[PDB]
Order: structure tokens, then sequence, then C-alpha cells
């Protein structure tokens, strides 16, 4: 649920710097734009790339179908919150809420993150939220919020000990050290 | 002011330098008990970090039973 | 006035709390405090010396070990177990089919105390309590008569022989204090249910033995017989099997009244379903005839549990009205429960 | 006497129940990913959860 968007960051960097590539770099990007219904990510690229012709109804019926898919979960929570449980509601909404912000911008994600940080009693979903901050940190090349949650996750992880997520973080700090200049 | 430490009180420590009686060459029969005890005693005592590497918390609990023998 | 500003200087500021050992007709009292200390205290104030009696807690003023005031402090382990309260919302009117059974016990428990005018003028006075029992596992249905009794006067419930024989005794003394404390709270009702003292197999923890168990029970009879106490502390006994208890227990009590719990018939079971489903909402297609016809020898709590599991299953669909298909499918669960092993 | 209590069975360990729980206890110990969790669980029928 990341690499389809990560390769989009790859193609946006592939389109931005060279102005000589006007074919295979826009084609794969539209190939990933017609799917997953990426909405806000392509506006910043629409200003740099061509303005067509027409997008309009093609992506307007998709963002309205995405808002019907959004409002059907938003209409599922208040029927779900009538009943009650432990996390069975608030965790049901957040995953698709961060996917719904995967459609566009940082908003629904940033509210969903501070929402779910007070829900989970374990680091399982917490660090998953952190991974969402890292992938978006690569898309918008924003290193501000990725240095924080990582520092906070290392303390909950090593209290403590881990295998998969630990060796994952070992690669994450390598991606940040290679984003900036750190060789050792 | 507090205890240095440590000047006790009681027991005391040491007293074992002029001892013990004999080395381990005596009992060679078990060999399955020593593999448990050695790994549960001298290995965690020599390298504390090696356990943290692999992510296994070494216990301090050693229980013995069965006599006789 | 001036006495309050006088006697306070004698006891304070510090003072100790000791225990009374024995009293001498010389107004010198021998007190015992932690640890193992004795003395002669003679004070003419705040006493109350006759009501104290040895074995009670008294103050000790540092100079010199004098008792200024009396202290009765409870707390106490046993006093905590009698209250509170319940005063339960349930009544004897929520049960049916035992009208012929209940009439006499309801009368017998309201015979004394309330409605005394026809009791005291007749000069009968049978204050030995009542004895309950029944099959197969009932006796809680007889407790459903104790809830109505909990609505009146004072109630105390002591159940199970584990509370004596779990450890070494000292035997009945735990019960012996229940008698007297209920005398201080008289009138009060003491109910005992499911007496396994002779029906138990393995004692709890390490204690012995089968015959010592019997002797603590026998001393319970002499306590209950009894010589010599007229106080009530009305006592009610109940169990599943009366054959286990020795006939040695019946003459002192209960000699006047003992009841037997019969199995409910079709009309009674219909009443039972009526009373439980009164608050519940059921579908129109649910009929009360086929339900009681399909069931054979079931008490109120069985038809209760099938409704509880019907509503629990209806919570999966989040429906407050239980359909007859859901009701029968749920009924089959407890039906399969009793029929599995 | 069937009255009153809630009936819940405690199940023995199952294959598919062994997979996920295997990963769960394997979360704290450093290991590579060349480990096949499918074949390793079938080799342990019965036994227990502990
Ligand atoms: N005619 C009736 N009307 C209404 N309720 C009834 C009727 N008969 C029995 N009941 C209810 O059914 C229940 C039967 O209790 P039950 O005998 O299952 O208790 P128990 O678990 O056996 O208690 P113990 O384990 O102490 O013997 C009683 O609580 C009573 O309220």
């Amino acid at each position: 649920p990341k690499n389809p968007d990560l390769r989009i960051a790859q193609l946006r960097f592939l389109l931005s710097l060279p102005e000589h590539r006007g074919d295979a770099a826009v084609r794969d990007e539209l190939m990933a734009a017609v799917r997953d219904n990426n909405m806000a990510p392509y506006y910043e690229a629409l200003c740099k790339s061509l303005d067509w012709q027409i997008d309009v109804d093609l992506l307007n019926k998709m963002k309205k179908a995405n808002e019907d898919e959004l409002k059907r979960l938003d209409e599922e929570l208040e029927d779900a919150e009538k009943n009650l449980g432990e996390s069975e509601i608030r965790d049901a909404m957040m995953a698709k809420a961060e996917y719904l912000c995967r459609i566009g911008d940082k908003e629904g994600a940033l509210t969903a993150f501070r929402k779910t940080y007070d829900k989970t009693v374990a680091l399982g979903h917490r660090l998953d939220i952190v991974f969402y901050l890292l992938r978006i940190g690569l898309f918008y090349m924003d290193n501000d919020l990725i240095t924080r949650n990582t520092e906070k996750a290392k303390s909950l992880i090593e209290e403590g000990g881990d295998w998969d997520r630990r060796n994952r973080l070992k690669v994450y700090q390598g991606l940040y050290c290679v984003a900036i200049r750190d060789f050792k | 002011d507090v205890l240095p430490p440590e000047a006790d009180s009681s027991i005391m420590m040491l007293t074992s330098d002029q001892k013990p009686d004999v080395m381990y060459a005596d009992i060679g029969g078990m060999d399955i008990q020593k593999q448990e005890v050695r790994e549960a005693v001298e290995l965690p005592l020599t390298h504390f970090e090696l356990y943290k590497q692999i992510g296994i918390d070494p216990p301090r609990g050693v229980l013995m039973y069965g006599p006789p023998g | 006035e001036e006495e309050r500003s006088k006697v306070d200087d004698l006891r304070g500021t510090p003072m100790s709390v000791g225990t009374l050992e024995e009293i001498i007709d010389d107004n010198h009292a021998i007190v015992s405090t932690s640890v193992g200390s004795e003395h002669y205290v003679s004070i003419l104030s705040f006493v109350d010396k006759d009501l104290l009696e040895p074995g009670c807690s008294v103050l000790l003023n540092h100079k010199v070990h004098a008792v200024i005031g009396v202290l009765m402090d409870d707390t106490d382990p046993l006093v905590t177990v009698m209250k509170v309260e319940k005063a339960p919302q349930e009544t004897y009117a929520d049960i049916g089919g035992l009208d012929n059974q209940i009439q006499e016990i309801k009368e017998s428990v309201e015979l004394p105390l309330t409605h005394p005018e026809y009791y005291e003028e007749m000069g009968i006075k049978p204050p030995k309590g009542v004895i309950l029992y029944g099959p197969p596992g009932t006796g809680k249905t007889l407790l459903a008569k104790a809830v109505a009794n909990q609505t009146s006067a004072t109630f105390l419930r002591v159940v199970g022989s584990e509370l004596i024989q779990k450890y070494l005794g000292d035997g009945p003394k735990l019960v012996r204090e229940l008698f007297r404390v209920a005398e201080e709270h008289a009138p009060s009702i003491v109910f005992i249910d499911e007496i396994d003292a002779i029906g138990t197999k393995r004692y709890d923890s390490n204690s012995g033995g089968e015959r010592e168990i019997q002797r603590t029970m026998l001393e319970l009879l002499n306590q209950l017989d009894g010589f010599d106490s007229r106080g009530d502390v009305k006592v009610i006994m109940a169990t599943n099997r009366i054959e286990t208890l020795d006939p040695a227990l019946i003459r002192p009590g209960r000699i006047d009244r003992k009841i037997e719990f019969p199995l409910p018939d079709e009309k009674t079971k219909k009443r039972i379903f009526q009373i439980h489903t009164s608050r519940m909402t059921l579908a129109d297609d649910v009929t009360l005839d086929d339900l009681i016809m399909a069931k054979d020898d079931l008490s109120g709590a069985d038809i209760k549990a099938i409704c509880t599991e019907a509503g629990l299953m209806a919570l999966r669909e989040r429906r407050m009205k239980v359909t007859n298909e859901d009701f029968k499918k749920s009924k089959e669960n407890v039906l399969y429960k009793k029929q599995e092993g | 006497p069937g009255r009153i209590d809630r009936k819940i069975e405690f199940p023995p360990p199952n294959e598919e129940a062994r997979l996920d729980i295997l990963k769960i206890h394997s979360r704290k110990m450093n290991l590579t990913r060349g480990i096949n969790l499918r074949k390793i669980a079938e080799l342990m029928p019965g036994a227990s959860g502990a």
C-alpha cells in the first residue's frame, strides 16, 4: 500500500528535473493516476506538466465516487459507534481514513494520526502510523515530521525488543542518512 | 552518610578465594545437565550484549531437583 | 464546661489503646497492651465499667496506663459480612406455582414481628425458624423467597461449609459469633443454604477430619437447639439433599415446618415464561404452549438462560425483538448443553 | 445445573492458528526472511500453545 505511491514520487522526480522527457515519464504517471484515484497529488504536477484539454468529469466522477466511498465509511461509523467495543470502531475508520488521505494532500492523514495515537494501546499500529509519516515524508520531501516520530518510536520499540520492525527502522534511518549527506 | 558500598552487615562475601575443593573434571556423567547450566550461567555472565543483539532476554532463574543422586 | 477542659489534660496528649484483661472488685482493673504488659487502673470517670467486661478494648494514658475512655470499634472481620443489604427489587410476587408451597413460609416469616396482634394473643410462639430443600439443584428458587424477606427487618446469609472447615478449628466459634452479633442486631434473619458438611468429599487445604467435621456440626446443633438462648436471629436451613443430614438435627429444628420443592407442571412453566418475558419483547409468532411442551423438568433459571442467550444472539443482529426462529435456535444451544454430557 | 453461566470452549492449537501466533512470538528475535512458516507449523501437530 506504499510502493504504488512511492513510485509516483519516483516519477514526479523523473518529470521535474529533466525537461527533455515528454513521453514515457508522463505515460506511467497517468497509468498510476487513473488507478487508486490520486486526486491532490497531480495538481502540483498539472501546473508543471500540460493542462490538457480535459480532465474534469473524468476525475470529478472519480472524486465524487471517492467521496461517496468516503461518506459511506463516515456513515458507517455512527451506526458502528452506537454499539461499542475496544478499538473495533476507531481502528476500522483510521486505515481507510489514511487511504482516503492517500487520495489527497496531508489533511485527513494528519488528523487521523493524532486521532489513532490515543487509541492503540500497543506499538503495532503506532509504528505503522509512523511508516505512513515516512512515506509521505518522501513524497513531499518534508524531513520535519519524520525525525520526530522516529525518535519517539525507537523508545517504545527497545523497551522492549523487536525483529521485523527493528530491521525495518535500520533501513529507514539509512534512507534519511542518504537523503541528506551521511556516508558512515 | 550512607554505606560506601559495600561493608555489610553480615555473611560476608569472599571466603571463596581459598576454595573450592575440586575442578569440574570430577563429574563427567551428566553432560546434558551441564549443557543447560553452562549456557544458563557462564554465557549470560560473559557477554551481556550478545543476548540483546539476537533479542532474547536471558533469565536468571536456575532450578534443580531430583536427589538422589 | 470546666470538666471538658479538665479531664483532657489527664489523658493527653499521647495515649495508648490496650485491651482489658480482668477486673478486680477493688476498682483496680488489669489491662493488657502490646506487648504483654499489665497494670492496676482505678478510674471513676466515664465508666460504664459494668458494660465493659473483660475482653474489650480500653485506652491507656501514658501516665500511668490509665483508661480515660471506652472504645468499641467495629470494623471487625465478621461484622463486615452481614451487610449491605440488599433490599432487592425482586418480590415474592415475581414467582408462581409455589403459592401452595410459599403460603406457609411467607406466613411463618411474617408470623412474628409484623402482624403480631393475632400471634401474641394466641400464645403459640414457634420461633425455631424454618427448613428448606428441594431437587434437583434448586434452593435458589427458595432463595427467591428470601429476597422478599430481605425487604423486611434484618437479613444475613451464611452459605457453604467451606467457611469453617477450610482450615483447622476452633470449630464453630466462627458461627458462635454470628449468633451473638445477630442478637445485637435482633430481630434479624440468618439464612443458610446448601449444607455440605456431611456431603463434602475432600476438605479444603489441610484439615481433619471427617469426624471432627461432624463434631463442629453437632456443636452447631447445640448452639441452635439451644441452651440457653431465646433470641432471634431467626435461622433458616436449606440444601439439595436432606438425606445426608443426620436425623439428630431435626428435633431441635426445624420441628414445626419443613417444605419440599416440587417440580413445576405445564401451568406453572407457562407462568414462569410469562414472568420472565414480561420485560422482554418477543415476536408475535412465539407461542407459550409448544415451548413448555418441548421442555421436561426445567426450573425458572433454565427458561431464563435460554432467553438470555436469545437476546445475546439478537445482539449480533442488534435487534431488541427476539424472533421465534432465533429463539428456537438459541434454545437448542442450552438444550444441546445439557444433552452433550 | 446448567444454571447459570456462559459456555465458551477453549480450542486446541490448529495449523492456521499456529501460523500467525508463530509470527507473533517471532517478533522479538532477530532472524532473516528465508524461513518458511508454512512447512514449520505442520511438523508440530497437537503439543500445546506454550
Ligand atoms: N415459578 C417461578 N417463577 C419465577 N421464577 C422462578 C420460578 N421458579 C424458579 N424461578 C427462578 O429460577 C431460579 C432457579 O435457580 P437455580 O436453582 O438454577 O439456582 P442454582 O444455581 O441451582 O443455585 P445453587 O447453585 O446455590 O443451588 C431461581 O433464582 C428463581 O428466581
